[PDB]
RNA sequence: UCAGUAACGGCGAGUGAACAGGGAAGAGCCCAGCGCCGAAUCCCCGCCCCGCGGGGCGCGGGACAUGUGGCGUACGGAAGACCCGCUCCCCGGCGCCGCUCGUGGGGGGCCCAAGUCCUUCUGAUCGAGGCCCAGCCCGUGGACGGUGUGAGGCCGGUAGCGGCCCCCGGCGCGCGCCCGGGUCUUCCCGGAGUCGGGUUGCUUGGGAAUGCAGCCCAAAGCGGGUGGUAAACUCCAUCU
RNA sequence: GCCGUGUCGGCGGCCCGGCGGAUCUUUCCCGCCCCCGGGGUCGGCGGGGGACCGUCCCCCGGACCGGCGACCGGCCGCCGC
RNA sequence: GAAAGCCGCCGUGGCGCAAUGAAGGUGAAGGCCGGCGCGCUCGCCGGCCGAGGUGGGAUCCCGAGGCCUCUCCAGUCCGCCGAGGGGCACCACCGGCCCGUCUCGCCCGCCGCGCCGGGGAGGUGGAGCACGAGCGCACGUGUUAGGACCCGAAAGAUGGU
RNA sequence: UUUAAAUGGGUAAGAAGCCCGGCUCGCUGGCGUGGAGCCGGGGUGGAAUGCGAGUGCCUAGUGGGCCACUUUUGGUAAGC
RNA sequence: GCAGAAGGGCAAAAGCUCGCUUGAUCUUGAUUUUCAGUACGAAUACAGACCGUGAAAGCGGGGCCUCACGAUCCUUCUGA
């Protein structure tokens, strides 16, 4: 009993299954590229804000750490993603020892 | 036609139809809608009541395609098909009612308007009003909905 | 400046507009300049069809226009994939290609594949010197005309169905009513609120 | 067309887009990266194959360049190995023949018919007249100059008129170049002081900031951008 | 000899007749979907076909007027030669 | 001939055919007849129909009676006709319907029984409905924006000598 | 200010009026009360004089005024 | 005397004293005054709630009446 407004809207067609367009698989990690970024962050090191961040992230607290990452790296969706990969260095520094 | 107008008939007369005293100059009341609250106030009420102020909600970027629904009410409903249909509909065989879908005639909603005739229909619209669909269910017709 | 009962108006002439004026005096002169650019483009090419390649069946967007059928841009590689022709071969067969187009319905997919194979079955090629792969004898006896007019396979042909006559039965005259519009519209907006109160009785214990 | 609409505005005066939709026209591609090929690449100089109106593929020396020339590759995916069924191509240059839709272009010089009889006048192109063949020509009754108002006296104008001179785009002998497609298997797969954030300016219809710019801070990699009300959570769509 | 308008008929010309219809026909003809090499109208799809209705093209009869649409005959009264 | 002609599966679109609300949105037909439920201040089924009613209302219709060279018998006509009738447009009034809000209230519905849908009765707000009148073109008057009926400053700005 | 003119101002001088019969009401309420409304019926000559009215749209000019009787304010008065 | 500037009004009162109270509340229209016959302000007659007072009829939705005040834009609070 198909109708235009409501919760099952629209004229009913059947979906075309298709392998997705190749542009959409663009920011994947592609293991050789994982090797280049993981090798080069130990020949080069950490930024001065993310050394101060991981010396708040081991002792001080975490709500104040992300409040420090909120201001410098831009948004909130970027500040958590930075805060969790500094914590995965801090976990690999201490708990892998 | 420069011949048929007031300025040929008014040539010879000194102030050219504007007066010795008032002596029409350029802009004695201001340009445009100047002074609409101050010295042209009595013009803007008594002829444009409502002209000053906020009155509703702002809607940024409306699209005049989301709100598009044309309407046909029930007197204009039998002209969407031929007159050869309805004369063939009622000549006493069975309850065979024709379709009338307003969507391939370019209408989306069916509103109410009295004197829908005695024949049954099946009417395929996107929307209906409740006055409209109970005129249809009282002539023995049906009301089928489409997306 | 205003007077008796009139219109309050905004002529947008408060800007120096007599320099930016556009008069269409060359407009008959440009209509016979782009007829002669169509005639000397028709006779210049070939017996290849005038007004260019074959366009697909395409449905318009946006609620107001989604009941009509429009001529599109190309042929959306999936439709070229099913029909069996190659993507770089196709545009010298006379077939337009739009690679950024998506097919997510199946009926509108199979419509243009039917269109594209109907084109290939009414096409005659010319070998340079008469080798003719995928091609045989005399060119459909000189192809019955020379060149077509404003669409090779009549690009719109927006068609409607018959739906001849039915009998007003039970379960059809009785249910699908205005109450079904009002209740379905209300459940569309009371869906997220009612799924929130259900969580609140799920954390009730 | 949307539309003087959404929107902006001492919300005053005023300003003010876009998306669908109908048309005109329609055409698509390349690279860095990531890998592969013994730098397989390019420039200059010298004498020649052999040439007109001069540019080369051939030969020998100097450089460029591994801090990366070239080939195959570009997100619509790609490459390689398989397997499967086809196929021998395209490009310019040379000589000449055959055309060219208004009937290719440029240039010069040519092409119908009263100066008849009477008459007015400074002078006629005036006015009258030409048998029952309609006085003559007309695919030529545009125009202008000629002692005044001219189809026929004179340039011309008409006509896929004719002949002349030069020039152009395209068939066919010799150079130059030449394995594509499908199916499966594995590997590969991307642009940073940029995005973004804060703040300050200018701009916009863009309004809790449309765009731009300065300064400061400054990324990620199931990432990033956008989804027209700031923010958090969540799902989806879409692009790269 | 004549055409105007309702009434038809010969369904004649409809298959060697025009167009129009969101009339009908799931037995016609073409490439396909729904189940167990075949098959079920088993519901249709894209197209062609041929019935029906609406209006316009002839033939016989019939209706009125023969209307600025007309010729011949006879009549009356003019007319020039 | 920069004309004219045509298209129509070139009508997309414009304006009109529907209004109202800030919006979500909703969205203009009634009366009678015959019966029934506490014919309960409320209503229900079926038919007949169909833009309601009142007061005015051009025109039209009917019209006793009236009007003719001798009287009783019959015809067309025309003029005069008190009165009566159906009443155009339009005006005033009353009722009705649709949308926004208000008050008072009871009942019904189920792609799912709910901080769910629909209905009622009264009152008010609307640029509404109540058998469509618009569109295109042309002309005239009026108002406006433009140099704006003509002429007229003291100024201000930009770039130069 | 008890009293109180002349001139002046309003209304009325019929058919939309008058009378009678009936019926709706959820208003009013001893009451077939009261009041509104609706329907139907009955009788038109209702002061003088003059005159054709009713109605809508569009609309220019004007927005410095001045004088004289009579009535009055300021001023000694004024072509104030 | 009635708060006050005047005028009008007022006697088992509209004054004076006392007793309860919050109608100086909630809501829709109509009307008058100024007037263009617009607005604000002020006022009047209702209607619908909810109340107060009184034995009750009634009276009351500010002051015995004539004056005592204020748009759009913006801010703020309140309401479902
Ligand atoms: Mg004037
Ligand atoms: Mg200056
Ligand atoms: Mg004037």
């Amino acid at each position: 009993y198909p109708m235009a407004v409501g919760l099952n809207k629209g004229h009913k067609v059947t979906k075309n299954v298709s392998k997705p367009r190749h542009s959409r698989r663009r920011g994947r990690l592609t293991k050789h590229t994982k090797f280049v970024r993981d090798m080069i962050r130990e020949v080069c090191g950490f930024a001065p804000y993310e050394r101060r961040a991981m010396e708040l992230l081991k002792v001080s607290k975490d709500k104040r750490a992300l409040k420090f990452i909120k201001k410098r790296v831009g948004t909130h969706i970027r500040a958590k993603r930075k805060r969790e990969e500094l914590s995965n260095v801090l976990a690999a520094m201490r708990k892998a020892a | 036609p420069s011949r048929l107008r007031k300025t040929r008939k008014l040539r010879g007369h000194v102030s050219h139809g504007h007066g010795r005293i008032g002596k029409h100059r350029k802009h004695p009341g201001g340009r445009g809608n100047a002074g609409g609250l101050h010295h042209h106030r009595i013009n803007f009420d008594k002829y444009h009541p409502g002209y000053f102020g906020k009155v509703g909600m702002k809607h940024y970027h409306l699209k005049r395609n989301q709100s598009f629904c044309p309407t046909v009410n029930l007197d204009k409903l039998w002209t969407l098909v031929s007159e050869q249909t309805r004369v063939n509909a009622a000549k006493n065989k069975t309850g065979a009612a024709p379709i009338i879908d307003v969507v391939r005639s370019g209408y989306y909603k069916v509103l109410g308007k009295g004197k829908l005739p005695k024949q049954p229909v099946i009417v395929k619209a996107k929307f209906f009003s409740r006055r409209a669909e109970e005129k249809i269910k009282s002539v023995g017709g049906a009301c089928v909905l489409v997306a | 400046a205003p007077s008796r009962n009139g219109m309050v108006l905004k002529p947008h002439f408060h800007k120096d507009w007599q320099r930016r004026v556009a008069t269409w005096f060359n407009q008959p002169a440009r209509k016979i300049r782009r007829r002669k650019a169509r005639q000397a483009k028709a006779r210049r090419i070939a017996p290849r069809p005038a007004s260019g390649p074959i366009r697909p069946i395409v449905r318009c967007p946006t609620v107001r226009y989604h009941t009509k059928v429009r001529a599109g841009r190309g042929f959306s590689l999936e439709e070229l994939r099913v029909a069996g022709i190659h993507k770089k071969v196709a545009r010298t067969i006379g077939i337009s290609v739009d690679p950024r187009r998506r097919n997510k319905s199946t009926e509108s997919l199979q419509a243009n594949v039917q269109r594209l194979k109907e084109y290939r079955s009414k096409l005659i090629l010319f070998p340079r010197k008469p080798s003719a792969p995928k091609k045989g004898d005399s060119s459909a006896e000189e192809l019955k005309l020379a060149t077509q007019l404003t669409g090779p396979v009549m690009p719109v042909r927006n068609v409607y169905k018959k739906e001849k006559a039915r009998v007003i039965t039970e379960e059809e005259k009785n249910f699908k009513a205005f109450a079904s519009l009002r209740m379905a519209r209300a459940n569309a907006r009371l869906f997220g609120i009612r799924a929130k109160r259900a969580k609140e009785a799920a954390e009730q214990d």
